[PDB]
């Protein structure tokens, strides 16, 4: 095993096309990217919540309120 | 005599390589590199 370790590290660094880094196939970056895009969202519609109360509005109207 | 002879160039040729594993015209029976892709 640690023969086979060491062969591979040196075949690694005698080829071209190696790995720049031994942590093999990455498969997270999706989650990440939904998990961002959804606090990004959760916040950005916990704030409309807050941002929106809106007890009464003063329209003027003509007629009426001029 | 030859067998002595053998195994001592043997020695000096394969064990200091770090290429040579084992023989290469079993290499097909390896396990695969994870860093080559």
């Amino acid at each position: 095993k640690l023969k086979l370790d060491a062969y591979h590290l040196l075949e690694a660094s005698q080829s071209e096309t190696a790995a720049k880094s031994a942590l093999s196939d990455l498969n997270w970056f999706s989650d990440l990217a939904d998990i961002y895009s959804g606090q990004q969202t959760m916040a950005e519609m916990d704030v409309a919540l807050k941002a929106q109360g809106e007890q009464k509005l003063s329209y003027p109207i003509q007629g009426k309120n001029i | 005599g030859k067998i002595h002879g053998a195994v001592w160039r043997m020695k000096h040729l394969f064990a200091t390589n770090f290429k040579m594993v084992g023989h290469p015209r079993y290499a097909y029976a390896l396990p695969k590199n994870p860093l080559l892709q």
